[PDB]
C-alpha cells in the first residue's frame, strides 16, 4: 500500500508552468494536450502539472509517458492547501479547471467547480483561473467571489452561453 | 594453458560494484546535508535535452530506445552463453569474441545511464531504481574483468532485471497503447524477469558453495536445471529431484517462496485470462 | 583425519604409496620439521593443495610417479618445489601430466613460470587500488562525457537558432 | 490430460536426439498418465518424473498452462455434477 504519484513539483527558473485540475480523464487530457502542444503555436516552454485525486489508469499513464518532458502528474485533492502547495500554485502562471460537460446534474458540477475555484482563491488570490461553466447563472455566482477580478486576467467560459 | 583457477578473488568485482553504489549514495546524501546546512539555465537545457533523448520523442531518441531494447536482449543472451563456463576462469580479451561484444554492450549501457542520470529529477530516488542498481553491479565487474584478464560469473544474472523496463520502452515508441496490452506486457516482463533472476542467483550460490564451508558444498547445477527448479518451486509442485543443498541456497528458497508463490498464483491465471 | 601424524615429531621417511588417497590436506600431515622424504607414488592425488609443502622444510626427496596430476594452477607450488629439488632423469621421465588437452603427459619439470603466468598471482598493492577505483571513476567519466556532449549540442543549437532566427 | 501424458511417454521413451537417445526412462503410458495427474494437481510426489531435457522443458511449459486449467476445471465439474 503506497502512493506512487505523491510528490512535490519543482519550480524551474525561466519556465512558466500551469496547473490543470478538475475533470481529468483520458479523452479530456488527450484533447487538452493536443490543443496545448500544437506545432502551429509559437514555441513557448510551458510545463503542465495535473492535479487529481483518482490515480491514473494504464492508458492515461502511457499518455503521460509520451509527453515525458512536457507534462507532470501529482495525485492530490484541490481542496487541501498542502496539495496546492505541492504543485506550486504560488509560482504557477495559471490554473485551469476542466468540467464534466456530460453529467447527471449540471448544477452539481457547477457547485464542484465553484468549490475548486474558491479553494484556489483561498490559498492564493492573485492566481489567474480559467474555468468552464455549464450554467449561465453559476457564472454570475462566480463573479461574487472577492478575488474574481477580470482586469489582471480571470476567465469563465460558459458553455451554455457560448453555444 | 588450461585450469587457470586455483583460488577465489570474487571480492574484487563485488567490492568494485559495492564501492560504486555506496560512493554514489554517500556523495548524494553529503550534498543534501551540505545544502541543508549551507539566459534560461544551461543545466536546465541539458536536463531537457537528456529528457528528450531518454524518451522516443525524436528520431535519435527512438534509435536509442530500440538499441536499449536490443542490447538488453543481447546482454541476457551473452549471460546465457557464459553460464556454461566455470564460475571463475581466465580468458584473453583480444583473442576472444564474446568479451568484446560484452564490452561494447556495457559501454553503451554506461552512456545510457549517464543520459538517464542527466534527465533525472530527483537524484537520490534515481540512484535507488532497480535499473540503476543493475547498472552498478554489472558494468564495473566487466571493466574489472577486462583489466585483470579474469572472469567471475557473479551478479551477471542481474542483467535479467533489465528485462523489466520493456513495457515503458514500448509505451515511449507509441506501440503499446491500450490498457489490456500494457497490463499483459507488464505481467509478462515482471514474471519472466523474476523467474530468470532467481534462477541465476540459485545457479551462482549452488555452483559456488557457501563461503564459511570453504566452498565445499558445490552441487554443480546447470542454469537450465536451476530454471526448472524455480519453476517447480514457485508452481508449488515440488518434485524433489532437484533442490538446493547449500545453506545460502536454502535461505534464498525460504525467503523466495513467500514472495514468489504469490506472484505465480496471481500472475499466471491473470495472464491466461487476458490472452484469452 | 587431520592431526593423525601430529605427535610423530621424529619422522624422517613416510610412505603413503599404493593407496587410494584422492586428496591430501595440509592439516593431514601437520608440522613435520624432520621429515626428509615423502612417498606418494601410485595414488589418486589429482593435485597437491597449497600449504601442504610449506610445513615440511626438510623435504628433499619426493616420489610422484603414477599419479593423476592435473597440470593447472593448482600444482603451481608443486613444480616450484621441483625446480629447487631436481629429480633424477629416470624418475623425471615418469612424472607426467594426466589431463587431456594442451598439457597431456608433458613432464612437470618442463613447465616454467612463464607457462603459468596466467595463474592467480598474489594480491598486489597497485591493482588493489585500481579495482577499487575503476567503478566510480568510469561512472564519473561517463557522466561528464554525457554532460559535455549535451552542453555542446545545446549551445550549438541555440547559437544556430538565434543567429538565424530571421534567416 | 491424455495428450500431455502421451507426449511425455514419447519423449521419455525416446531420449533427447542430441544425446544419441541415451536418456531412455522407459515409462509406460499409465505411469505417464499418473505423473501428469500428480503434476497438474500440484501434489508432486517425485517418485515419477521426467529426466530428459525435452521432457523437463515440456513439463515446465505445461505447468503454467495446466495447473490453472486443473484448478479452474475440477471445482466447476464437481459443482455441475452436484
Ligand atoms: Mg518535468
Amino acid at each position: 500500500n503506497r502512493k506512487k504519484y505523491g510528490g512535490s513539483y519543482s519550480a524551474v527558473s525561466g519556465r512558466k508552468h500551469i496547473v490543470v485540475c478538475g475533470h481529468i480523464t483520458l479523452e479530456s487530457v488527450s484533447n487538452f494536450l493536443k490543443d496545448f502542444l500544437h506545432k502551429d503555436r509559437d514555441d513557448v516552454n510551458v510545463e503542465i502539472v495535473f492535479l487529481h485525486n483518482i490515480s491514473p489508469n494504464l492508458e492515461l499513464e502511457a499518455l503521460f509517458k509520451r509527453h515525458f518532458t512536457q507534462v507532470e502528474f501529482y495525485q492530490g485533492s484541490v481542496l487541501n492547501p498542502h496539495d496546492l502547495a505541492r504543485v506550486k500554485i504560488e509560482s504557477a502562471d495559471a490554473c485551469l479547471i476542466l468540467a464534466n460537460k456530460y453529467c447527471a446534474d449540471p448544477d452539481a458540477e457547477d457547485a464542484s467547480n465553484i468549490m475548486r475555484v474558491i479553494s484556489i482563491k483561498n490559498y492564493h488570490p492573485k492566481i489567474r483561473i480559467i474555468t468552464q461553466m455549464l450554467q449561465y447563472h453559476n457564472k454570475a455566482h462566480l463573479l461574487n467571489i472577492p478575488s474574481w477580478n477580470w482586469k489582471e486576467g480571470d476567465d469563465a467560459i460558459c458553455l451554455a452561453e457560448l453555444k | 594453458p588450461c585450469d587457470s583457477r586455483g583460488q577465489r578473488m570474487w571480492w574484487a568485482f563485488l567490492a568494485s560494484s559495492m564501492v560504486t553504489f555506496f560512493g554514489g549514495l554517500f556523495i548524494i546524501l553529503l550534498w543534501r546535508t551540505l545544502k541543508y546546512l549551507w539566459e534560461v539555465g544551461w543545466m536546465t537545457s541539458v536536463k531537457d535535452w537528456a529528457g528528450v533523448m531518454i524518451s522516443a520523442q525524436t528520431l535519435t531518441g527512438r534509435v536509442l530506445v530500440v538499441l536499449v531494447f536490443a542490447l538488453s536482449i543481447g546482454a541476457l543472451v551473452i549471460y546465457f552463453i557464459d553460464s556454461s563456463n566455470p564460475i571463475e576462469s581466465c580468458q584473453n580479451f583480444y583473442k576472444d569474441f564474446t568479451l568484446q561484444i560484452d564490452m561494447a554492450f556495457n559501454v553503451f549501457f554506461l552512456l545510457y545511464f549517464g543520459l538517464r542520470f542527466i534527465a533525472a529529477n530527483d537524484k537520490l530516488w534515481f540512484w535507488l531504481e532497480v535499473n540503476s542498481v543493475v547498472d552498478f553491479f554489472t558494468v564495473p565487474p566487466v571493466f574489472v574483468s577486462v583489466y585483470l584478464n579474469r572472469s567471475w560469473l557473479g551478479l551477471r544474472f542481474l542483467r535479467a532485471l533489465r528485462l523489466i523496463q520493456f513495457s515503458e520502452i514500448l509505451q515511449f515508441l507509441n506501440i503499446l497503447k491500450t490498457s489490456n496490452s500494457i497490463k499483459l506486457v507488464n505481467l509478462l516482463s515482471i514474471f519472466i524477469s523474476t523467474w530468470l533472476t532467481a534462477a541465476g542467483f540459485i545457479h551462482l550460490v549452488e555452483n559456488s558453495g557457501d563461503p564459511w564451508e570453504n566452498f565445499q558444498n558445490n552441487q554443480a547445477l546447470t542454469y537450465w536445471e536451476c530454471v526448472y527448479l524455480l519453476m517447480v518451486t514457485m508452481s508449488t509442485v515440488g518434485y524433489g529431484d532437484v533442490y538446493a543443498k547449500t545453506t545460502l541456497g536454502r535461505l534464498f528458497m525460504v525467503f523466495f517462496i513467500l514472495g514468489g508463490l504469490a506472484m505465480f498464483a496471481s500472475y499466471v491465471p491473470e495472464i491466461i485470462e487476458l490472452i484469452g | 583425519a587431520p592431526g593423525t601424524f601430529a605427535p610423530l615429531r621424529a619422522l624422517r621417511n613416510l610412505s603413503l604409496a599404493g593407496n587410494r588417497l584422492a586428496r591430501l590436506e595440509p592439516a593431514a600431515l601437520g608440522a613435520l620439521p624432520l621429515l626428509r622424504s615423502l612417498s606418494l607414488q601410485d595414488n589418486e592425488l589429482a593435485a597437491l593443495a597449497p600449504g601442504l609443502l610449506g610445513r615440511l622444510p626438510a623435504l628433499d626427496a619426493l616420489h610422484l610417479r603414477g599419479n593423476p596430476w592435473g597440470c593447472g594452477c593448482a600444482l603451481r607450488p608443486l613444480c616450484a618445489w621441483l625446480r629447487r629439488h631436481p629429480l633424477p632423469a629416470s624418475e623425471a621421465e615418469t612424472v607426467l601430466c594426466v589431463w587431456p588437452g594442451r598439457l597431456t603427459l608433458s613432464p612437470l619439470t618442463a613447465f616454467s613460470d612463464a607457462a603459468f603466468s596466467h595463474c592467480a598471482q598474489p594480491l598486489a598493492l597497485r591493482d588493489l587500488a585500481v579495482v577499487y577505483t575503476l567503478g566510480p571513476a568510469s561512472f564519473l567519466v561517463s557522466l561528464a562525457s554525457c554532460l559535455a556532449l549535451g552542453s555542446g549540442l545545446t549551445a550549438c543549437r541555440a547559437r544556430r537558432r538565434r543567429l538565424r532566427t530571421a534567416a
